[PDB]
């Protein structure tokens, strides 16, 4: 779920 | 190592290796670049934070496929081999962490450098915690807590609530809380808040900013959508 | 290097390793599993070749990239950076190559084997000749062709038309025709006598074993559609 | 266009  | 490298080659480089999909080349090259001394620019800081990405993102993925093996098994061949690939996974952590710390965030002065370095931070303490276990993850949830914070801080100061680093950084804080810290409830509210705090100022974007925001912001809900 | 590990232990963790898409580490354990001296089965020269295919097919696809910017600019770099990763894809190659001269296809007596370890031997000949220049691109092609050519000979003595491994032969000789000798018309000649010699033989064939040559005579045909 |  993090960035990228 | 790449000592005798110029610099400006390094990033030249990094950025062939990147075009070829060669992310473990790319992160040498830009360790190489950092290690020359000078702060980075944008860009470049853009290159190091690619590369390092998906060499650890790859490291991760194998690590979760071997833990689960791991722990439907529960001879030694399964830990020894989750055990290999985890210490590898530790080292690129430990290897950013030592850029960081050596000496990129004490020479970052601007919000969008210091910013981007201790989200930086944070994310890495952070693939450190997903590996770890006990005690020692206690102190490893602090630092990457610790580092989140300092930048959250500095965001909320500094840059608008429709920055992409300001945004980006709130996405991954939002992931440490749901997924690292078991606070599931302080990654919802922290990414509701952002979400609405940057809806409100997207007026004040050009078409290609909005684009920009609203990308990261789509993240911040479909994130919302799985937890709540 | 995996000298102190114990063959058993060694194909185990490829097959981790496998699974978790860590090809390099893969091919790192089944070169020490052959390095043991003993003879592979079916499955671990299975192992064996999907852990290099996966490890020189990435340096391939690199390498192509970067020779495309290359010709494209046609200072050092892009030329310095398609050298290394050149010399790394060589390097898989004489490693490979290596471990079929010392000792496996002098020790592989049933056709199975030696028509497998002999294809190997052709592909490997074939990306060396890929990224060669000129004379020594000869000598190279030479050598694959010749390789082929003998597995070529067991196979079509030994095997049925059927066979996926004869299948796979053919459709990688008619490969090396059409785009390292600069023999179209072979190539078609090859795929097509080959689809249409398994054609004929399937009728002997349980599902499970139709379904296996079924595949392959599907990628002659895909090649032919191509080239025709 | 070989196996695999
Ligand atoms: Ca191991
Ligand atoms: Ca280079
Ligand atoms: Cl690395
Ligand atoms: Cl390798
Ligand atoms: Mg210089
Ligand atoms: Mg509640
Ligand atoms: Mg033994
Ligand atoms: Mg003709």
């Amino acid at each position: 779920g993090s960035l990228g | 190592a790449m000592g005798s490298m110029e610099r400006a080659s390094l990033i030249q480089k990094a950025k062939l290796a990147e075009q070829a999909e060669r992310y473990e080349d790319m992160a040498a090259f830009m360790k190489g670049a950092v290690e020359k001394g000078e702060e980075l620019s944008c860009e470049e800081r853009n290159l190091l934070s690619v590369a390092y990405k998906n060499v650890v993102g790859g490291q991760r993925a194998a690590w979760r496929v071997l833990s689960s093996i791991e722990q439907c098994s529960n001879g030694p061949e399964v830990r020894e081999y989750r055990e290999k690939v985890e210490t590898e996974l530790q080292g690129v952590c430990d290897t950013v962490l030592g850029l960081l710390d050596s000496h990129l965030i004490k020479e970052a002065g601007d919000a969008e450098s210091r910013v981007f370095y201790l989200k930086m931070k944070g994310d890495y303490y952070r693939y450190l915690a997903e590996v770890a276990t006990g005690d020692d993850k206690k102190r490893i949830i602090d630092s990457a807590r610790s580092a989140y914070q300092e930048a959250m801080d500095i965001s909320k100061k500094e840059m608008p609530p429709t920055n992409p680093i300001r945004l980006g950084l709130a996405l991954n804080f939002s992931v440490f809380h749901y997924e690292i810290a078991n606070s599931p409830e302080e990654a919802i509210s922290l990414a509701k808040t952002t979400f609405d705090e940057a809806m409100a100022d997207l007026h004040t974007l050009s078409e290609d900013s909005y684009k920009d925001s609203t990308l990261i912001m789509q993240l911040l809900r479909d994130n919302l959508t799985l937890w709540t």
